[PDB]
């Protein structure tokens, strides 16, 4: 059942990897395994060094096989996406499908978290549903990719230091011990904690703030700096703004933006970045230009 | 000036003397046969003894050919149980070799005291001077070639000085050019001055020290005479306090160091706070002058200050490396001691009172009568002790 | 050093210039930095930076750097 | 219950003329090896029982 099943899985990695759609019961098949592999995963996962982190994709597929030229094949080299690769780009279905086949199969390798955009109200009106309807033909396998959002975690911890998440901080979350207290297993709401974990942003103030989004909050470099104090953090990575430079150390070298999605909605032109930490915990940045097409 | 000035005539031409009465049939040695002498299966240091011991008398220009043998064979030269003629013997005809053929001396013998295979040729020594500090393990133990070591190293600092401003200088087709340069050599040096004082650590294994201390203490005076802003760059960025002594007793040039202890007491940062402490402290120890004294009733007024503006975590970490530096200053100079007795009686009382604000696991209130605790505690103790070691030095002082 | 001595602060505007000037780099990186200080005296390229992250400050905006391309 | 000598003797390969490989280190490297605290029972309810028998 197992090789069988793992050839199979391969075979899918290999059919997404040259951009071709799967069907409707492959895609039952693999998010029922992926709900399977989710149930058991806290909000705050803790990845072990070395891992590449990677930021936002928005359904750009062709730069997320870019990306995977660069940084490394996703069998031998590990990842960290913080979300948000659903709306906003031509290629969405594939995307999503390429990262769930890829966290099924390789389960210690692939670390998915949960973006903002990945929640039925958002995919229905910003364009996974559109999609949905235009390739696969009705609105079922977006309900399995709904419920596949619905079971990500929402941050992951790297060797107990650096604290990776979609948005930003909270009002309401004083420790990490709450996060991993809080109920992920419900749709994204509008005024909560785990809103504002996949909704908040940095800027330059000196305290919280209502963000110009209509959900989240903002927050300053004391805001940063008490939460890294009080945590024994040192670091908060993110993905939530446009960067041309594809990596942001605001904050005072606490907070980092990495935005992993070059030419973003094809018409913005930012060259993006990702961060490779090493066995060492011993960064480097590969900053990479948008795909040929 | 020293490869010169070991060229110079030393008291009555007795090496000529020599030259004279004792090599009248040496034509029998030959680079080949200290070849075989340095190669054989056994280790027979008699026969090489006797080349080398042989060689010493010829001049430089006649001692050409041999350097390729001798520089082959410094590797060799590290394991346990080499007698010492042999290493000394080795460094004196490497010190002649160095008046007449040195580039060619230093980039040869740079390829022989590596570990054990990477070819360096001289351009690369010349952009990077630190590999030279990249030899083997056992050279840091064997002082004749700790010796070549250093003087390798100090050619080649001067080397990329020369290298660095020519390449400048021809890659123009330009201030910030120049002091982008500046910075470079400075950060360098500083940086082998600090990879020497590591050097100058003891090893945990052990946890002939002595001669590479006092060799890498000659370097490091050569260096800071030179320049006094490498000498202040590298008190700014800061070394292990167990050289403190070593480096104050040791290198003269030092006395110019109470001219940025003012200077680097008032920097934001704390560790360096407590790296001036502790060099001015071991300073006045060894210079008792005027200028150490008013420097050390500034550093008692800063302290006096910082415990004013001070968080309790911030106030164990700056207040537990210093306090043996009082003892140094009460031992420096008799008119500070109530001064300094008034900072320990402050001290004493206001970490007394941070044992009262949370409940102990030792309770010292009560403990009139005399691992990982408390920080509180701990630096009670500290404090008590640091009386004691004062009491005790007024005591046996006389 | 007499009734003129005032301790110094720690900035938060500080912005320490790591390329301009040695006395700014710490020491636990500091072998690291030299490295990296030889590299852009021996990178000889078009245009020579003297800050190792120069990231932005505030906002990254789209239609800014668009403006400057053809 | 609850430097720089060997840094520079391994720095061969990735540097020479050409830049290092890292951007930096994130904090001060890894954190620990990471303390697994080990007790035995017997001394631990029997603790608690010669406390426990104090108060009551
Ligand atoms: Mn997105
Ligand atoms: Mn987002």
């Amino acid at each position: 059942d197992e090789k069988v099943f793992t050839k199979e899985l391969d075979q899918w990695i290999e059919q997404l990897n040259e951009c071709k759609q799967l069907s409707e019961s492959q895609v039952k098949s693999l998010c029922e395994k992926a709900k399977e592999i989710l149930t058991k995963e806290s909000n705050v996962q803790e990845v072990r060094c070395p891992v590449t982190v990677c930021g936002d994709v928005h359904g750009q597929f062709h730069d997320l096989m870019e990306l995977f030229r660069i940084g490394g094949k996703s069998p031998d080299t590990n990842y960290l996406f913080m979300g948000d690769y659903v709306d906003r780009g031509y290629y969405s279905v594939e995307t999503v499908t390429l990262l769930v086949a890829l966290k099924v199969r390789y389960r210690e390798r692939i670390t998915i978290l949960r973006g903002n955009h990945e929640s039925r109200q958002i995919t229905q009106v910003y364009g996974f549903y559109d999609e949905c309807l235009r390739k696969y033909g009705n609105a079922n396998v977006w309900k399995y990719f709904t419920d596949l959002f619905d079971y990500l975690p929402l941050t992951a911890l790297v060797d107990g230091q650096i604290f990776c998440l979609h948005g930003g901080l909270s009002p309401s979350i004083d420790t990490l011990d709450h996060i991993r207290a809080l109920d992920r297993l419900q749709e994204v709401p509008h005024e909560g904690p785990m809103c504002d974990l996949l909704w908040s942003d940095p800027d330059d103030r000196g305290g919280w703030g209502i963000s110009p989004r209509g959900a989240g909050y903002t927050f300053g470099q004391d805001i940063s700096e008490t939460f890294n104090h009080a945590n024994g953090l040192t670091l908060v990575s993110r993905a939530h703004q446009l960067v041309m430079e594809g990596y942001n150390w605001c904050h005072d070298r606490n907070v980092v933006t990495i935005f992993s999605a070059p030419n973003y909605c094809y018409r913005c032109g930012n060259q993006a970045a990702i961060m490779e930490l090493d066995d060492t915990l011993k960064y480097s940045f590969l900053q990479f230009d948008p795909a040929p097409r | 000036v020293d490869d010169w000035i070991c060229e110079e005539e030393i008291t009555g031409t007795d090496a000529l003397l020599r030259r004279m009465l004792l090599t009248n049939n040496a034509k029998n040695h030959s680079p080949k046969q200290l070849q075989e002498a340095f190669s054989a299966v056994p280790v027979n240091n008699t026969q090489v003894m006797q080349i080398i011991e042989h060689l010493t008398l010829l001049s430089a220009s006649e001692l050409i050919p041999y350097a390729e043998v001798l520089t082959s064979n410094m590797s060799q030269l590290l394991n346990s149980g080499v007698p010492r003629r042999i290493l000394q013997t080795v460094n004196k005809l490497w010190m002649v070799l160095n008046t007449v053929m040195p580039r060619r001396l230093w980039v040869m013998t740079v390829n022989a005291l590596q570990p054990s295979q990477q070819k360096y040729t001289q351009n690369d020594l010349m952009i990077d001077p630190l590999i030279v500090l990249r030899c083997d393990q056992r050279v840091h133990r064997c002082p004749p070639l700790m010796d070549i070591t250093l003087h390798m190293l100090n050619g080649y600092l001067l080397a990329s000085k020369a290298y660095l401003s020519a390449h400048l200088k021809e890659t123009e087709q330009e201030v910030t050019r120049e002091e982008l340069k500046n910075a470079l050599l400075a950060a360098q040096d500083s940086a082998a001055v600090q990879i020497l004082l590591e050097i100058c650590l003891p090893t945990e294994e052990e946890k002939n020290l002595r001669e590479v201390q006092c060799l890498i203490c000659c370097l490091l005076h050569q260096m800071y005479i030179a320049d006094p802003n490498i000498a202040k760059l590298v008190h700014f960025q800061g070394y292990p306090c167990e050289l403190l002594p070593l480096t104050v007793a040791g290198i003269p040039s030092m006395h110019i160091c109470l001219d940025f202890i003012p200077e680097l007491i008032a920097q934001p940062e704390l560790e360096k706070q407590i790296f001036a402490i502790q060099l001015l402290s071991h300073l006045c120890i060894q210079y008792a002058l005027p200028k150490s004294l008013s420097v050390a009733r500034l550093a008692v007024n800063v302290m006096g200050t910082l415990l004013t503006v001070l968080t309790q975590a911030k106030r164990y970490a700056f207040f537990m490396p210093t306090l043996p530096s009082l003892v140094s200053f009460c031992r420096a100079f008799p008119p500070l001691y109530e001064d300094i007795m008034s900072l320990l009686i402050q001290i004493g009382q206001v970490c007394a009172s941070d044992v009262a604000t949370q409940t102990r696991d030792i309770d010292p209130i009560i403990t009139r009568l005399q691992g990982s605790m408390d920080p509180d505690v701990q630096l009670c103790h500290c404090i008590e002790r640091t009386v004691i070691e004062i009491i005790n030095m007024s005591v046996s002082g006389i | 050093e007499y009734t003129g001595f005032q301790v110094a602060l720690l900035n938060k505007d500080l912005k320490p210039q790591t390329f301009r000037n040695a006395y700014d780099i710490p020491r636990r990186n500091l072998l690291d930095h030299l490295t990296r200080m030889r590299s852009n005296l021996l990178k000889s390229t078009r245009r020579f930076l003297k800050g190792q992250d120069e990231d932005q400050v505030h906002s990254v905006p789209i239609a800014q750097m668009g403006n400057y391309q053809e | 219950g609850q430097t720089n000598r060997r840094h520079t003797a391994a720095v061969p390969g990735p540097g020479g003329i050409w830049s290092v490989f890292h951007a930096g280190v994130i904090g001060r490297g890894l954190k620990p090896p990471k303390f697994v605290q080990s007790r035995n029972q017997q001394e631990v309810i029997y603790n608690t029982q010669s406390l426990l028998s104090l108060l009551v």
